Order: structure tokens, then sequence, then C-alpha cells
RNA sequence: GUGUC
DNA sequence: GACGAATTTGCGTGTCTCGACACG
DNA sequence: TGACACGCAAATTCGTC
């Protein structure tokens, strides 16, 4: 839901399925073509917006099947460096915390949260945070927590394509304490 | 597949809420959902992110609204992407107009800060 | 967790081939195994494959005892894996020996540069860097730029003088130089006479000798003054940079093909295998490299290292062609083999024996009989040959009951199927093992179904002695029980049958496509007149015209 | 625009038409024709074409590479 | 020219210069001469990529241009004179053994940029002088001038061609003058550096080593003076040196040595009768005058470079073998054992390897129109210039293969290393500040053990590949030599 | 008018074959296969598969006759159709610093 | 195979496919010779044109560029007895619609 | 006549050990010089470390990219009129 | 190899 | 008068020299 | 056991030092 981009693949028609507008047809498959896929570097595809131009079909001689080239624009979610965003957090681990967007279900904030985090899970997540410089501030956080504000930085981009002959997140983002959520901020 | 630009047109967040409005509305009265997980991928993708958009404070604000907001901020300086980064979110508190931009203590002054904050209380609803 | 987006069946198509010759280091970096052993079969308990053999099982299997060892499948899906040999000895090529014979005339011996000068090698150059440029224009450049290389016989670049090139014996270059002329001595060719006087006075027999000792190409200096050619003037030597390279043309390296190119055969005479000649030149070849390792700690002379050298360099060059003339004697075999290029030359090859032949099913031949009660378009199909032919079909929404009626008929009788197939589930079940009435009503749109030969079908009916173009043609299918094939005699002069001993074949398309391609332009009514002349071929015979 | 080709219709395009269309046909395609009680598509494939009711577009292309668009309808059917 | 030196420039224009143009040096070196919009059509890369390439090029007087049939601009890279990159240092120390760091940096700057006006070079010279004293920041433009004036004299600095339509044609004269300064305009004027002349000094140097530590030392010097009489008369392909007699020979001697007349001459006959045969008398009953032989000496340098690679890689005993049938010429395989007595097995299988590694030939004579391998004379005899070529393209190889493994060990540890250095300016600002040792146990613990011990074996391997390299291209350039001498430009 | 268009009386043969056609694979299914295979592999040059017998041993339609033309499915298509309009990108309000 | 006693096919001979050709009819010459005789789906790759296995290649080891084609098997044996003869058919493939 | 079954290794050990190196103070003092030539080189104007550089998104820190482009003068007179910038 | 077209 | 250069002609060598089916 | 297109090579003549 933040970048549309503009891409071109040949989609076939099936030969049965001539009685609905070629419009409506490519846009149907389109749709379920890229729904809930992640792309190499582009991001992850959300739906489509609307085809720029339509180009003609072809009929080639062996399949019977009708061939056509169209450029689509599909709604990308790839946020760039300094973006805030609000998350709800899934739970801790003692290497960052887990948190989860809507659609977006793995986002992790590394050991680099405040400037006196504590964590240890005895038997249940805790993540405390000790703010003293003159008074006294301690902050609990435990299994379940909502409404975190924070920055996404550190973007990586793993591919994963079958090595070898043919006989796991794609999308990976890290978060920086910004506004947990009283409300209380960090600068 | 080929790729003319990889990063082109940024849209909103309110635009995707606008066209997922009618593009399930309409999809549910002509489709027989046929293709089980075809079709749930999308549903599942389309719910999550209704989902996201309706808890974030920014569905009650048509496109006109939308328009004159950004030519009210277009007076000053701000910046051409900080402009709809500060339309994503409320800036109701002025903690996050400085987080806004990254160098918000040099540029300008807390006073046209308050000042532009009361003109977008006055555009968003609560 | 989110899953990453891929491209579902790569369908593409092939625009253009380049032809291109390979190194040995590239070889190496495609092969996977390597041979070093000759035992074909092991001593042991049963018929087992040796691991770093020539047949060896990590190539491709090519019978149905054991699975393969790079990815575990089948004959069916195993394309084949390479292996590569390393050789003591580089040694010549059998069909890259023109190519060198004529890059030695052109490039020196003493210098490797070729002998041009530099004004003519940039009015060689523009011509040849031309947008347009055919496969005969560059056979020719290679004869222009010879003549002159060869009428030069001293470098402009350096100050040596060369000689000439030519090939003795079979695989054996001399480079005559040193040359002994009468009008005035050389210090060249003094210089070398006094230096050959200081060995021979332990063996007084080389004196007579001396005077046609001259310089002895061999496969070691060849490499290696291929090796010190610079790159600057190969695009002008009439060579691909990209697809070859001068210095690639000596084999020391040998590709093992897969192993499912050269099945074995099986006897049920003698518990008998029998290998591919391929494979015995191979075990035959690879003991020739480990005698020759052999000699040399051993200790052995000059001449025999030699001899063993040169005929691992021919049993090399004789796998391939296999057909080599000029073999002495005592080196020439005498049971016939056939190498790699006989399987492509000859009648009975692989270019137009099997590319062209292609050998076609769901077709059939019988002894052709009169019957003037059919018309112009119309033959007959004895009802057993239409009980074995099947022609698939999908099912409409029109074809339901027109098919699930012959379902229910069933294969013995004449209208009917015998195969069926799922919509989804590509797979093929009987129909005489199973039942017909639950099938019947198990069908779904979009299933294919074989049937019998039914009337109103568009099959061919030809003659083998092919000499025009109407000698084949397409009429309509009618069953008739009478163990025989009949049809018109007005369309008998196409075919030229002699009504007494013709056996004639019949063809039935597959596919629908074909289906309607064939009764348009090989129709019985639109090729009445023939191209030849204009006149119509079927009018009547002896019998109607009396 | 103005056509440099003859307007009859060629045997050769004729046959790969019908061949198109009767593999269409097969393929649970809506028919652009009221068809007796009969089977074998390719039968009833040119009854379509006697009545010019067939929506194939003939790209007709040229040695240079420009293309020509025809019609079924605008073709003559001559036999 | 090849593959090798092909690959080698590669990598050394690539680590030099950047890629964009050392991917339009490489290309220029596989066609000889193509216009311009040919190369940045068949190459990729856009037009003003190319001719910055081009003038980069240009400027390091690496590539040179001609105009050809109608106006066109044909360029051409010569492949010899980007090999040369690899003896800078050794240039450099060269001027510097002679002279003082004035010469080294005002020399190490001219190959550095090429074509540069010498008040450039007076400019830098003085002005990284003066940032290189302390207190007195006094450099005198007149020394610095007074060694640009020897090398000038002594034929170290030439002048380039200067400018005398689509392009300018550049001619070249024998005006090397040296235009009278200004120190506190001087255009068209740009000297650059003379490798000749350095290959002639090192030919000499080479000289007089080999016949130091071949029979005396007192020798060498004699030689290394009829060497320095002949730095202005001779020329490099010149085979023989100009004659000189022993009575100007007494007149130029060091001024620490005191040798007569008839002992020198000793010396010089026996330097005349000696089997190496470097100087060679032609005289009379009265007197005489002797003459250097270059060519003969380069030929036995080659030689003995040969026989060291032999001896280091097969062996003494191997090599003794090299030289016996070196000295006997066409030698037979059963003849030679009776010579050296070696055992016939492991001789016959060290010939066999010496001769599969192409370091021997075999010369044919039959007595019959047929080859007849059975019934012919098989002779060894061994080919020096081909050897010498055959290791000149092995030489070549083996530097790629150094610098690829030098390139290769940095990328790994390349993120550990620019996040080690980036600690270091940490705590180098804070010393400024105030030294803290409590943020100096910080750095004493930060970085653990591996952390550390990467870099002291990184730096040790770097050195010892960039100390291989120049061992290894010392040798090409001695190899070089003698090829270059035989080969005659008809 | 086969063996006047080049400029010389051909005739038909091998030698007439070899010069009158291009093709490396169609000349090595008439007469020696070995010698024109190794020549194009020394030579290096590159072929684009457009003959008949090419086509047949590939496996491509020949482009003679039925292969000569293209087929186009006419259906309801829009070339141009309507686009969404913007309300957050119009160059003339996101004027640059 | 040849012959009845083993149950093979017809063969159909040069002579029988110059009567298709004066014709000029491309589809059924091609379903009558590739469809019916062999119909095979090899892979190759489109940096180095080499015959891969599994949508994967030994030469460059990596699945990245990676596509497929169909090929008589009888084209495919060729290929493969030609790259043991020093002689590797460097193929360029294509989008059937570029 | 003997057989092999187990395949050589690859690197099979060589006959002798190399060499070691000659050491002067000259020598390091190479070494060094070297070594300060290629990372000032790498430092040149002339060394291009500017292929392209791509940004899809403007910041608002543009103070810390003052990179100075000072190109050496290419003295276009003594240089092929033809080749213009 | 034999037999037929 | 005598030597380097280019022309015409006898002689050496490689490739095939239609299709199809059935049986032992 | 016919077909002639390729090379390979020796006898011979115009020409200029
Ligand atoms: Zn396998
Ligand atoms: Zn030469
Ligand atoms: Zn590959």
């Amino acid at each position: 839901m933040f970048v549309l981009v503009e891409m071109v693949d040949t989609v076939r028609i099936p030969p049965w399925q001539f009685e609905r507008k070629l419009n409506d047809s490519i846009a149907e498959e389109l749709n379920k073509k890229l729904a809930n896929k992640v792309v190499y570097n582009v991001g992850l595809c959300i739906c489509l917006f609307d085809i720029t131009k339509l180009e003609d079909a072809y009929v080639f001689p062996g399949d019977g099947a009708s061939h056509t080239k169209v450029h689509f624009r599909c709604v990308v979610f790839h946020p760039f460096l300094d973006e805030i965003l609000i998350g709800k957090i899934k739970g801790c681990s003692p290497e960052g915390v887990h948190v989860s967007l809507g659609f977006f279900d793995d986002i992790l904030i590394p050991p680099e949260s405040l400037q006196q985090p504590a964590k240890f899970d005895e038997a249940e997540q805790v993540w405390v945070w000790e703010y003293e410089t003159e008074e006294g501030a301690h902050d609990l956080y435990m299994d379940t927590g909502e409404e975190i504000r924070f920055r996404v930085v550190d973007e990586s981009f793993v591919d994963t394509s079958p090595t070898g002959p043919s006989s796991e997140a794609p999308y990976t983002l890290v978060g920086s304490i910004s506004e947990p959520g009283s409300w209380w901020t960090s600068n | 597949m080929e790729v003319k630009d990889a990063n082109s047109a940024l849209l909103s967040n309110y635009e995707v809420f606008q066209l997922l409005t009618d593009l399930k509305e309409q999809r549910k009265e002509s489709g027989k959902n046929k293709h089980s997980s075809g079709q749930q991928n999308l549903n599942t993708i389309t719910y999550e992110t209704l989902k996201y958009i309706s808890k974030t404070p920014c569905r009650h604000q048509s496109p006109e609204i939308v328009r004159e907001f950004l030519t009210a901020l277009k007076s000053h300086k701000l910046t051409k992407a900080e402009k709809l980064q500060l339309l994503n979110h409320r800036p109701v508190t002025a903690v996050e107009i400085q987080l806004m931009v990254e160098e918000s203590e040099e540029r300008l002054t807390e006073e046209q800060i308050e000042a532009l904050l009361h003109t977008v209380t006055s555009i968003l609803p609560a | 967790v989110k899953e990453q987006f891929r491209e579902t069946d790569v369908a593409k198509k092939i625009s253009h081939i380049c032809f291109g010759m390979k190194s040995p280091e590239e070889m190496r970096q495609q092969a996977h195994i390597q041979v070093v052993s000759k035992n074909l079969y092991s001593q042991d308990n049963q018929h087992a494959p040796l691991l770093y053999g020539v047949l060896d099982h990590r190539m491709g299997t090519s019978e149905k005892d054991r699975p393969c060892e790079t990815c575990g499948k089948n004959l069916a899906d195993c394309l084949g894996h390479y292996g590569y040999i390393d050789l003591e000895l580089p040694c010549f090529h059998v069909g890259y020996f023109r190519a060198v014979i004529g890059i030695l005339q052109m490039i020196c011996k003493t210098c490797c540069h070729i002998m041009l000068s530099q004004e003519e090698k940039k009015q060689f150059l523009d011509y040849l860097k031309r947008p347009g440029l055919t496969y005969l224009q560059k056979r020719g450049l290679k004869k222009k730029i010879s003549d002159k290389c060869r009428k030069k016989n001293i470098c402009h670049h350096c100050g040596a003088f060369n000689g000439t090139v030519k090939k003795c014996g079979l695989l054996k270059i001399i480079h005559e130089k040193y040359k002994t002329n009468k009008k005035v001595v050389d210090p060249i060719v003094s210089n070398f006479l006094q230096s050959f006087e200081t060995a021979i006075e332990h063996n007084k027999e080389v004196e007579p000798l001396l005077g046609r000792a001259q310089e002895n190409l061999n496969p070691l200096v060849v490499l290696n003054l291929f090796k010190r050619i610079p790159a600057e003037d190969v695009p002008l030597l009439l060579m691909n940079p990209e697809a070859g390279k001068p210095s690639d043309l000596i084999l020391t390296r040998l590709l093992v093909p897969p192993l499912c190119i050269r099945p074995s055969v099986v006897s049920d005479l003698k518990s008998g295998t029998n290998e591919d000649d391929l494979t015995m030149k191979l075990t035959e070849i690879i003991f020739l490299n480990d005698v020759i390792k052999k000699h040399r700690i051993s200790g052995a002379k000059t001449q025999m290292i030699m001899e063993d050298w040169d005929f691992l360099q021919l049993q090399c060059a004789l796998y391939i062609n296999s057909e080599l003339s000029g073999i002495p004697l005592n080196m020439a075999p005498k049971k016939w083999t056939r190498g790699f290029v006989q399987r492509l030359k000859g009648k009975q090859g692989r270019f137009r024996g099997n590319l062209s032949g292609k050998r076609v099913d769901f077709s059939g031949r019988t002894v052709i009989s009169p019957d003037p009660n059919l018309r112009i378009d119309e033959v007959a199909v004895p009802v057993h040959v239409a009980k074995i032919l099947t022609f698939p079909e999908k099912v409409n929404k029109a074809n339901i009951n027109f098919l699930r009626k012959l379902v229910q008929n069933g294969p013995e009788v004449h209208p009917g199927a015998n195969f069926i197939q799922q919509r989804h589930t590509q797979m093929k079940r009987f129909l005489k093992y199973g039942n017909r009435e639950k099938m019947a009503q198990e069908l779904k749109y979009g299933d294919i179904v074989e049937r019998h030969l039914i009337d109103g079908d568009v099959v061919l009916f030809n003659r083998q002695p092919s000499l025009h173009k109407l000698s084949i043609m397409a009429h309509l299918a009618r069953v008739k029980p009478h163990r025989t094939f009949r049809f018109n005699e007005c369309v008998c002069t196409p075919y030229n049958a002699d009504f007494d001993g013709d056996e004639m074949n019949l063809h039935l398309p597959q596919t629908e496509e074909a289906k309607a391609e064939a009764l348009v332009l090989m129709g019985t009514k639109a090729n009445l007149v023939t191209p030849r002349n204009g006149e119509p071929l079927i009018a009547a015979i002896q019998d109607f015209l009396t | 625009q103005k056509r440099i080709t003859t307007p009859y219709m060629t045997k050769y395009e004729r046959a790969r038409v019908l061949g198109t269309r009767a593999l269409q046909i097969a393929m649970c395609a809506p028919v652009m024709v009221e068809l007796e009680g009969e089977t074998d598509p390719l039968l009833i494939a040119m009854k379509e074409l006697k009545a010019r009711k067939i929506p194939i577009i003939i790209r007709r292309y040229l040695p240079d590479g420009s293309y020509e668009d025809w019609g079924v309808d605008e073709l003559i059917i001559t036999d | 020219m090849t593959q090798a030196e092909i690959k080698l420039c590669s990598l050394l224009l690539q680590e030099h210069f950047g890629e964009i143009v050392e991917k339009i040096g490489v290309h220029l070196i596989r066609t000889g001469s193509q216009p311009l919009r040919v190369i940045a059509h068949d190459t990729g890369t856009s037009l003003d990529q190319v001719k910055k390439a081009l003038c980069v090029l240009v400027q390091h007087n690496l590539v040179s241009y001609q105009v050809h049939k109608r106006g066109v601009v044909e360029y051409e890279a010569q492949c010899s004179r980007v090999l040369r990159m690899l003896r800078y240092p050794r240039y450099i120390y060269t001027t510097k053994t002679l002279y003082s760091d004035t010469g080294e940096l005002i020399v190490e700057e001219l190959l550095l940029n090429g074509k540069l006006t010498m008040s450039a070079v007076v400019k830098k010279v003085a002005d990284r002088l003066t940032e290189t004293m302390e207190d007195g920041k006094t450099m005198d433009y007149a020394e610095v001038s007074n060694t640009f004036v020897r090398l000038a004299d002594t034929h170290f600095v030439q002048r380039c061609p200067s400018v005398p339509a689509p392009t300018l044609v550049i001619n070249e004269k024998d005006m090397y003058l040296v235009p009278k300064l200004s120190l506190i305009p001087d255009d068209g004027i740009y000297w650059q550096a003379n490798l000749d002349r350095f290959h002639q000094h090192f030919r000499d140097q080479a000289i007089v080593s080999a016949v130091a530590n071949r029979m005396d030392q007192t020798s060498s010097e004699i030689v290394r003076t009829m060497l320095r009489m002949s730095e202005i008369t001779t020329s490099s392909s010149a085979p023989f040196t100009q004659p000189l007699s022993s009575n100007e020979i007494f007149r130029s001697l060091p001024v620490g040595y005191n040798i007569s007349k008839q002992v020198l001459d000793q010396y010089l006959t026996l330097l005349a009768d000696d089997p190496l045969e470097f100087v060679g008398k032609s005289g009379d009953s009265g007197g005489g005058m002797y003459v250097i032989n270059l060519h003969k000496a380069l030929a036995s340098l080659a030689t003995a470079t040969l026989e060291s690679v032999v001896q280091e890689r097969f062996g003494s005993r191997c090599a003794r073998i090299f030289r016996l049938v070196l000295q006997k010429k066409h030698i037979e395989q059963k003849q030679v054992e009776d010579f050296a007595m070696i055992p016939a097995k492991e001789a016959k299988d060290m010939l066999y390897k010496m001769l599969s590694e192409n370091f021997m030939s075999l010369q044919e004579i039959p007595k019959t129109p047929d080859h007849a391998p059975s019934r012919t004379f098989y002779l060894y005899t061994v080919n020096i210039l081909s050897a010498a070529r055959m290791l000149l393209h092995r030489c070549y190889k083996s530097i790629a293969n150094l610098i690829e493994r030098r390139q290769f060990e940095t990328k790994e540890n390349k993120r550990l290393l620019e996040k080690s250095q980036r600690v270091e300016a940490i705590i180098a600002s804070m010393q400024a500040t105030g030294a803290e040792e409590a943020q100096l146990q910080e750095i004493e613990e930060m970085i653990t053990a591996p952390e550390r011990q990467q870099l002291e074996t990184l730096k040790r391997n770097v050195n010892k590949l960039d100390a291989s390299e120049i061992q290894v291209d010392e040798t090409i350039f001695l190899l070089e030599s003698y090829i270059e001498c035989t080969m005659k430009r008809q | 008018d086969l063996m006047t268009y080049k400029g010389e009386v051909l005739g038909i043969t091998r030698f007439g074959l070899a010069k009158m056609k291009e093709s490396v694979l169609m000349l090595a299914s008439f007469e020696k296969t070995a010698d024109h295979l190794f020549d194009a592999a020394y030579f290096g040059q590159k072929d684009s598969v457009c003959g008949v017998s090419e086509c047949i041993i590939m496996g491509i339609p020949m482009n003679i006759g039925t292969g000569l033309f293209k087929l186009l499915h006419k259906a309801d298509r829009d070339p141009n159709p309507p686009k969404r309009p913007l309300i957050f990108d119009t160059n003339e309000f996101h004027i640059p610093l | 195979t040849e012959g009845r006693s083993r149950d093979g096919g017809l063969r159909l001979g040069e002579m029988e496919r110059d009567c298709l050709i004066g014709y000029g009819a491309s589809m059924l010459l091609l379903e009558r010779l590739m469809i019916s005789s062999d119909a095979f789906e090899v892979d190759v790759c489109g940096q180095c044109g080499l015959l891969g296995y599994s949508g994967w290649c030994h030469y460059c080891k990596s699945s990245c560029h990676v596509s497929s084609l169909r090929i008589p098997y009888a084209c495919k044996l060729l290929f493969q007895e030609l790259q043991s003869m020093n002689i590797i058919p460097r193929l360029k493939l294509s989008k059937y619609n570029e | 006549p003997d057989v092999v079954l187990k395949p050589p290794p690859l690197f099979p050990d060589t006959d002798y050990k190399p060499v070691p190196l000659k050491t002067g103070e000259g020598e390091e003092y190479m070494l060094a010089l070297k070594q300060e030539l290629r990372e000032t080189m790498k430092r040149m104007p002339y060394f291009i470390e500017t292929p392209e550089e791509r940004q899809d998104i403007e910041r608002y820190s543009k103070r810390y990219m003052k990179v100075y482009k000072e190109e050496w003068i290419p003295d276009w007179r003594r240089l092929p009129r033809e080749m213009m910038p």
C-alpha cells in the first residue's frame, strides 16, 4: 500500500471463457496471479490498480488459446527508511521483539531499543525498562502488547530459489523503540 | 516479467482504502467463489489491509479535503515525501512533528509548528 | 510467513543456434565423474557397475535393474551427464587438421605473428567488419588471405625465414625449413650443419642423412605455439572469438558422453552382454593411457615411447571417423567398426534416417481390392483395423449422450472407446478391465475419450513409391466387414495401382487441427487436375470407357 | 490506409481458419450458430464460415514487416 | 597480446583505474583500431563515460590515435606500455638510490599524472616538502629545478611531442629544450619520464652484478666504467659498444682506486681471454680497443635463468642433463648416459618429464621417404628462444594468480576491516579531548581474539604476495630483453 | 532463374548447393556431414533456423503456406481504458525545492 | 521398431514429405512427425546454451537463467552426440511472443 | 598393467617446497611505496569511483552530501578535437 | 539374404 | 647473358551411385 | 565403375639488371 509499480506479462485466456469481457477476464486472472506473492526486490504485492494499455491477442497454432500482453499497475508494499508506523507486538524473544502488522506478520526489533532495556525469559516473556536520571521510572512489558510506534530500518532482501536439482522470510525489517504505547515517547 | 519503472507513482493509504472498498463489494455479487485458495489469498490480503486501514484514523476524509489540505501545506517548505508522511498519521502531538522531519530544530520555529498543527486538527475529524 | 513469487512454467522458443568448440577447462567444469579404470565389469557376485569406470551409473541409466545416482529417476526423465579423461600426451584431431595446417601457413613458427603488412591488415579488417556477411564470403576470404600469406616467406615484423608447411603420413606435420640451394650459402643453414657433426663421431651413419634433417612439428610444440599467438590477429584469421579460440584445436581432455546414448545389448543366449563399439574403443584407449605411464619409470627408449604415443593418437582419431585413409598395415585393424561420423554419414543414419523418417503411429497397410459402389472420396476400412485404431476427442455439451452411448457399447463392439482420460489428472484408464456402466455417469466437461474408427473420418490413404504430390490423398473412412481395403477404380490412376499385388498404406490424423487441414488441401474433389500440365487425371478406366 | 492485397480468400488461410475454429469449438466454446443435432465440430465449423459468423481476424505479414488486418466476413469465399 | 597479458592488464587497470575505464581499455586490446561510435556501440557504454575513459587513457599516454580515411580518428591501445606498471616502485627506488628524495618525489608524480608541466612538478614538490617540515618551511625552487636539470641532461625526463582539420597531428622533434623558469606562465610544454633509459640502467646493473659475483669484484668497476662512457654515444638496439681504448680508460677510473696501467691491461686481457666472452679486443702489435658484447651476455643471462628454473623445479641432477644436452647439441638417447653417470630408469624418467613439459625438442632423421618411427633416428636438442618465450607466458599467469589471491581475501573480511577501522576514529578523536583508560578497556575487550587475529594474518599475506610480485616481474624484465634483441624489425 | 540470380550459371550438385544456400545443418543433411559441421565449428557463425528442413528437425511450424500469416482473435477489447484519476500526484502542486 | 513380428509401425520417408510440402500444409506435417512420433520436453539455459537437468545447470551452478522447450528426442540425441565431438550447439532462446 | 579405482587427488603434493625471498631495507621501502601508490591513485580524480548512483526517494539530509566535483582540466588543445565533452 | 509392388 | 615471377596442363584423391513391406 | 571440382607440381616465356 506504499508504491504502485508497472509490470508487463503475457496472460492466456481459456478458450471456453469467451463470454466474459476480455478486460474483466484479464483483470481477474491478474488479481488471482499476483495476490499474496513476494518478489525479488520490489517488495510484496497487494492488489491490482488498473491496466494502462492493452495490446492485441495472438492465436498460436497448436494450442488454440488466446495470449495477450498487457501492462498493469499493481500496488506493492515497500516503505522507505525514515518512516514511522504502528504495530501490535506478537511476543518477546531474547533477541529483539517479534511484532506483526495487519497483513505483514514478521518484523522484529533488535537489542537496540532504549538506554536501559533488560530481557529475561524465566517462564514468560519479559521486557523491562529502567529510566533513572534523577527520578525512577520502571516500564514493564509482558506476553502481549499493542500500539508500538517505531521506525523501520535495516531493510533486508533475501531470495529463495531452488539450488541444485529439484528432486524462509523473503522480507525482513527491524524497528527502533520510538513511542511505546499514558504515552512515553523516545527521541 | 519485465518492469518499466521500479519505484513509481507513490500513492497514499486512503487511495488503497477507496480502491479496496469498491473492489470487494462488486466481487461478492459477481464472483462464484469458484477457486477456493486462489480467491482465499486475495480475500485474506484485502481483509487484513482494510482492517489495518480502518484502525488507522484516516478513512473519514474524501479526496477534496485531501486536496485542500495538501494545497494548504504546499505553502511553506516542508517536503514532497514528508507531505504524505505527515498525512499518513495524525500529528496532533508536537513530539511526532519533531520525528516527522529528521531535523526540525534549525529549519523553522515551533510557533509555525503549532500553526500547522491546528491547521491539521481543523482538517481531520476524530 | 509469506510466499515468494515464482514463474509457473517457463515456455520459450528457439531463436537461433550457434556453433562453438569447448576447451579442456570447460570440459572438466561440465564433467561430473573422472574415469580412470579400464575394468568394465567387476568380477564379483553378479554383473554390477564398477565405480569410476566407463560403464558407470553416474552418467545415466540405460536399463531397468538399477536407479540413477545423480537424480533419483528412471530412463524416461533422464538426459545424461558427461565425464573427463586426462591424456598424458596431447594428440591431434581428425576434423581440425586442415584448420591447423592452414594456421601453420598463416602464422609464423619462430615468432607466432601473422605475416602481413600494417597497411594490408587494416584493409582486410575493414572489409571483414561489414554489416552484411554471408558464410560464403568468409569461405573465400580465408582463400584470399592464405594466398598473400604464402606468397611471402620472410616476415616484416621480425627477420626470420619460415619455410613452408605440408603434411606427411596420416597425422604428422613437417615444417620445411633449412633449404639447401646452390646459389649462396646461408649462415643459418651453415650453423645448422655445423651443429650436427658434434655427435657424428659416435655413429657415422647420419652424415649421409642430415641433409634432409628438418623441423617436425609435434603436438607439444603445436599446442604451445597456439598459446603464444596474439588475440589481436584472431578476428582477422576468420575465427569467432566468443565461440572458439586458436588454442582449442588440440585434444588433450576427452569428453565421456552420457551412458544413455550407448545402450547395452543383452542376449537370451549365453547370459551375455554386448557393449557399444564406442565403449570398447574407450576401454582400449584407456589401456593405452596406463601403458605409457608405466614405461617412463620402467625405462624405455625414444622409439618405444613414440610408437605407443602415436598409437594412442591414431586410436583416438580413428574413434570418430573410423574410415581414415593411408593407415600402415601393421596399425590397420582387420575388423570394421563404426564411429561417430558413421552414425551420421550413411543411409541408415541420424540426419535423414531418423530425423527425416520418424516412423509414424496409428497407421496400417493392406492389399487393395476394387469396389465400384463407393464415392470418389470414400474408402473401405476393415472392422478388424477399425477396432485397433482410436481417435481422441474432448466431450462437449453436444457430445455427452453421443459418447456415453459409445462407452456403454463397449470395446469389443465396433462403435465404442477403449481408453478414458480425466479432465485435470492426465492418466488413461482401460474400458475392458473396469465397468462401463459407472464410468458413463462419471464424466465431466472436457474429458478426452478415444473411440474406434467410425464412418465420416478424414483418413489418409497412399502408396509407398511416391514420385508426384498426388500420390497421397485423404478420403472418408467406411467400415466394411470383408477384411480388405476397397476404394473406387477411378482414383487408381493417381496411385498407379495394378490391382494384382499392390499393398497400400493408411494413416489416421490424431489432432483436430490437422483433421481440417487434410480436408481442404488434400481433398479428392479439390485435387482433380495435376499441377504438371493441367489435365484431369481421374476420368475413367478401360471397362467404364468400353 | 489502403489495402494492397487481393481480396479473394485463399485456401491456405481458409484451411487454417477452419482448423482453428474446429479446435476452439471442441474446447467448450460459445457457438455462433444454432447447430442441428450433429457431432464432429469440424463438420459445423464450415457452417459458420458459410454464414460468415466467425470472429477471427487474419494478419498478413509482408517481407519488410508490414502487418495487414483482414476480416473473415470481409473476405470473399468462392467455391 | 595473448589471453594471459589481457587478463593481467584487466586487473591492473581495475585496481589502478576504475571499472568503466578498464572495460573500454580491455576492449581496445582485442580490436586494434576502431572508430569512436563503433566502440561506444559494441561496448554497450554511453558516450560520455566512453569519452571520460578515453581522455583518462590519453592523459596517461597509454593509447594513441591517428587520422584515417576521410577524417576519422582511430584509437589504438598498446599492451606492452600498459604492462610496465608493476615496476613503478623499482623506478622510484632507482631514482632515489642515486639522487635523493628530490628526484623521487619529482618522478613519482610524473608517472601518476603522465603529461605534466614542470611548473606543476615544482609547485607540488615545494608544497609537499614545506608541509613536511615543522619549524623551517623553506624549500628553494632552484634546488628542485637542479635535480630536474640533472634528469634532463642525463636523458631521464624527456619532452613529449608538442603542438605544431578534424584533429591536430601531434609531431615530435629533437628540441629537448629547458625553458628558463620564473620562480616566485609557460604552456604547451609537457615532460614525461623515459623508460628505455631505466631499462638500459637496469641492464648495466645486471651485467655488472653478474660479472661481479662471477669472477672478480674489481673487474666489475672496470666494466661499469666502460658502461658509463657509452651512456651517451650508444643506444639500446646497437649490439656493439663504440670502441674504447685502455689509455682513455685509465683516464676515467674511480677516485678511491689506484690501479696501474699494465695490470689494468692484465685485467682487460683476462676479460677478453674468458669463456663468458663479454668484452672483445680488436688491436695490433702496438695497441687497440675493446668492445662490450651485449647480446651474447643477455643470452647467457637467459640461459642461466632457464637452468635456475629447471634446477629449482625439477632438480640439480636434472639441470645437469639439461646443461649436458645444451652443450652437446643434438645428442642421442643411449649416448647421453655414457656421459652422464645416472641410472637409466630415472634418467629416462627425467628426460620424458622434461620433454612432456616443453623444455626440450626432438628432431627426426629418417632414412626413407616414409616416416617409419621404428626405422628412424631421434635426436634431443634444446631451444633457448622458445623456452624463454614459454616461461614468459607462465610468469604473467603466475602474477595474475597472485593478484587474484591478494584481491580475494580482502572482500570476505572487508566489513570486519572497515568496522574495526571505524572504531579507530571513535577513540582517535576522543584521545584529543581527553585520555580515558576506561574508554581504552572498552576498545581493549570490545574486539575479540579472532576479530583482531584476522588483520594480523591478512597484512602478512598481502605483504608476502606484493613482495613475490616484484621478484616475479623482475624476471619478466630480464626475460623480455633477450626476446626483443633477436627480434629484427624488417 | 534459380541458377542465374546469383550472377553465375550454377548446377544442382553438392558444390552448387553449397554456394547457393547458406544453412549449415541443411547442407549437412544433403552430402558429407563431418566437413560441413567441422567448418561451422571452426568458423563459429550463428544460424537462424528458418528453412523447412530446419523447422522440421528442430520442431518449428514452417513459415511456408499456412504458416505465412497469423490469426487474431476478435472479441470485446479496449486498447486504452479510462484509468483512475489521481488525487495526490499532480506536479503543478508538487513543486520541488 | 521395425517389422510386424515385433509390432512396429510404418515409415514416412522424404518422397512422401515432398508431397506434403508441395501442398503447403504445416500443421499435419508437424503433427505426424513430432507429436505422434516423439514429443519430448527438454530444458536449457539462457546464459550459456547447454542441456541442463531438473531446471538446473552444471556449468553456471545456478537455476536463475533456466527455461524449457519442446524438441524431438532425435534432435536432443544428436546434440548430445555432437557435444562429444567437440561441437557444442550453443542455443539462444526467445519468447514466442517476442 | 595395473588399474586404479580411486581417482588421484586434485592437489597432488608437489616435489619440493618454494624458495624464500630476498629482503633488504629497499625491499620493504618499495613495498610501502607500492602500497601507498595504489591507495593514492585510488584516491585520484583519474580513478572513476562514480559508475552511477541511483536514488529513489529524495530525503531532507542533503547536508552530508557535499562531494567536491573537480575534474582535471582535459586540455582540449593537446587532445583530439573531434572528442568534445 | 530371399519374395512382391 | 642470366635469374625471379607468373601461366597452362598432366596427375593425385574423396562420395555416393531411388522407396516400401514380409520371413528366417 | 562415371563426374569433375579442389590441391600439388613441373615445363616454359616475358621481363629487367
Ligand atoms: Zn541423471
Ligand atoms: Zn615473425
Ligand atoms: Zn546455464
